[PDB]
């Protein structure tokens, strides 16, 4: 047996896959410097932002007039979005619905409405049907989450509810995130309908008429869609992570506002100007960052690394080796 | 407001733009690098519409196809603000930007104007007759032959209204001048037409002459050069 | 020599960027 | 230079960097993106 | 001849013709089929 981490001769044997090494110079591996500490930097915003009244609301809007709300400059918490109901559907595209407590987003959009029971599958990327092309359309590069839950005990009534409407007739399919509130009559025929009902003149709205008696696949469902935008920005909104003091001139691993890395942070001389947040290099990688608690610029440089070679005669003659470190001045090994 | 029939029909002048309308398209720092971008820019060597104001009144209504490059050569600050909208009445939201004495105010809501809106040393500020509840308001520090050249770029995309600006002391001249981003606004409106605003004061009396140029933006691919600092030089 | 010097003179930050990706150049 | 510039490709994945892929998706799903990136980079280096 | 003939192989997708792939089924799997075809054709060009 041979231990591949005892001495350079053993490493050479382990690389060559042999118990005898002949005369020559062999390239064994590379040497790096490991991190010692760990820091996390997040913005100092501590207030919360509206999530209770988005879900604990009295009346949601119809499908064709879906309610839109913008969420920014807060601290998001998603633990409270667990006990909505005994059973509910929670599907996230582009993110996993367990890791969105340590991610920083630019702007959050919340769209709320109420849908027929069996049409929940139609709120999805690139799906066709009745509401996905005439009421609510989603893009093909969506990055967000969809939540749906039962609303029989609250919405359906015995006396009769007719306050929820959808649209059935339209010229062309809707652009994503586009709303229509027109009531102009349909023109299937060749003659004008002069704003009166008749054949080929249909009013492009319809009612649900929910009653507590229909089958399990027909009761109303409440649907809310969350849209994110994970890009480069001041990062107005993100969740509950505790900050830590920053260190300099030491190889550590860092998490700057959602950007994870390892390296050495140094005071910067770049000529940033107000709107510039971070910088790049020739190879399209991050080089400079701006600390979101002091508004100062730091430069990132990976800590020392290099290549190691072993010079030995044949194992038949001796077991002595010499080590060559490539491209380094060994006053700074 | 009053109605007059003394206007003289005359088409606005047409001039050309050589190398103007270059702005930083991203929020990232690059030094001494040639980069390629694909965005809504102003085509090089393109004709633009020139209006001259001194009497003669020229505040037409112009479309808002994709974006606006608005340039003003001026002295003594006659051009004041901007109106943006779709129908310009109380039936749709309208955006309004006015430069105060020492501030700038931006607001988006319904308004009411005359057929030829105008502004009346400033003591009276009467541009709109009515104003209902407004969604977004904003107040900020003031944006500030002919001796002042002001260049502005107005864009509206991704549910954001973007204002880029640049000022210079000096028939547009040659040279290169990049435009730094100034304001982003989360408005989300329809926007189809716009109209400028100038300041007139009753007063022998001499009226400062001003000229302003309007150009339209199109999607194009550009190759930009960043020098040792974060300055676009070509 | 003179001709060798002329020939040597005739033929002539990116290196650091390449090195930080793991590509190096060895000497003769 | 072209070998260095190939590092910004996506090869059909959701991003051109690895840390954000590992910090946004669960282990069951990040494997496809990691495989795509690894295969693309291996092919580029082999061609070189 | 072999370069031309390589255009009529599935590479593991439903069909060689891509408009049928787009029309028959949804974008989520059409993306995978398109990626398979693109990778195969690029590999053929590299070999040539």
């Amino acid at each position: 047996a041979v231990d591949c981490a005892l001495d350079p001769l053993s490493e050479t044997k382990c690389t060559l896959k042999s118990f005898t090494v002949e005369k020559g110079i062999y390239q064994t591996s590379n040497f790096r410097v490991q991190p010692t500490e760990s820091i996390v930097r997040f913005p100092n915003i501590t207030n919360l932002c509206p999530f209770d009244e988005v879900f604990n609301a009295t009346r949601f809007a119809s499908v064709y007039a879906w309610n839109r709300k913008r969420i920014s400059n807060c601290v998001a918490d998603y633990s409270v979005l667990y006990n909505l109901a005994p059973f509910f559907t929670f599907k996230c595209y582009g993110v996993s619905p367990t890791k969105l407590n340590d991610l920083c987003f630019t702007n959050v959009y919340a769209d709320s409405f109420v849908i027929r029971g069996d049409e929940v599958r139609q709120i999805a990327p690139g799906q066709t049907g009745n509401i996905a092309d005439y009421n609510y359309k989603l893009p093909d590069d969506f990055t967000g989450c969809v939540i749906a839950w039962n609303s029989n005990k609250l919405d359906s009534k015995v006396s009769g509810n007719y306050n929820y409407l959808y649209r059935l007739f339209r010229k062309s399919n809707l652009k994503p995130f586009e709303r229509d509130i027109s009531t102009e009559i349909y023109q299937a025929g060749n003659k004008p309908c002069n704003g009166v009902a008749g054949f080929n003149c249909y009013f492009p709205l319809r009612s649900y008429s929910f009653r507590p008696t229909y089958g399990v696949g027909h009761q109303p469902y409440r649907v809310v869609v969350l849209s994110f935008e994970l890009l480069h920005a001041p990062a107005t909104v993100c969740g509950p992570k505790k900050s830590t003091n920053l260190v300099k001139n030491k190889c550590v691993n860092f998490n700057f506002n959602g950007l994870k890395g390892t390296g050495v942070l140094t005071e910067s001389n770049k000529k940033f100007l107000p709107f510039q947040q971070f910088g790049r290099d020739i190879a399209d990688t991050t080089d400079a960052v701006r600390d979101p608690q002091t508004l100062e610029i730091l430069d990132i440089t990976p800590c020392s690394f290099g290549g190691v070679s072993v010079i030995t005669p044949g194992t038949n003659t001796s077991n002595q080796v010499a080590v060559l470190y490539q491209g380094v001045n060994c006053t700074e090994v | 407001c009053v109605n007059l029939t003394t206007r003289t029909q005359l088409p606005p002048a047409y001039t050309n733009s050589f190398t103007r309308g270059v702005y930083y398209p991203d929020k990232v720092f690059r030094s001494s690098v040639l980069h390629s971008t694909q965005d809504l820019f102003l085509p090089f060597f393109s004709n633009v519409t020139w209006f001259h104001v001194i009497k003669r009144f020229d505040n037409p209504v112009l479309p808002f196809n994709d974006g606006v490059y608005f340039a003003s050569i001026e002295k003594s600050n006659i051009i004041r603000g901007w109106i943006f909208g779709t129908t310009l009445d109380s039936k749709t939201q309208s955006l309004l930007i006015v430069n105060n004495a020492t501030n700038v105010v931006i607001k988006v809501c319904e308004f009411q104007f005359c057929n030829d809106p105008f502004l009346d040393m400033e003591s009276e500020f009467r541009v709109y007759s009515s104003a209902n509840n407004c969604t977004f308001e904003y107040v900020s520090q003031p944006f500030l032959n002919f001796k002042n050249l002001r260049e502005f770029v107005f864009k509206n995309i991704d549910g954001y209204f973007k204002i880029y600006s640049k000022h210079t002391p000096i028939d547009l001249p040659q040279g290169f001048s990049a435009l730094e981003p100034l304001v982003d606004l989360p408005i989300g409106i329809n926007i189809t037409r716009f109209q400028t605003l100038l300041a007139l004061h009753r007063s022998g009396w001499t009226a400062g002459a001003a000229a302003y140029y309007v150009g339209y933006l199109q999607p194009r691919t550009f190759l930009l050069k960043y020098n040792e600092n974060g300055t676009i030089t070509d | 020599s003179f001709i060798e010097d002329l020939l040597f003179n005739k033929v002539t930050d990116l290196i650091c960027a390449q090195k930080f990706k793991g590509l190096t150049v060895l000497p003769p | 230079n072209t070998l260095v510039k190939q590092l910004s490709s996506k090869f059909g994945a959701i991003s051109s960097v690895l840390n954000d892929i590992f910090s946004r998706l669960d282990p069951p799903e990040a494997e496809v993106q990691i495989d795509r990136l690894i295969t693309g980079r291996l092919q580029s280096l082999q061609t070189y």
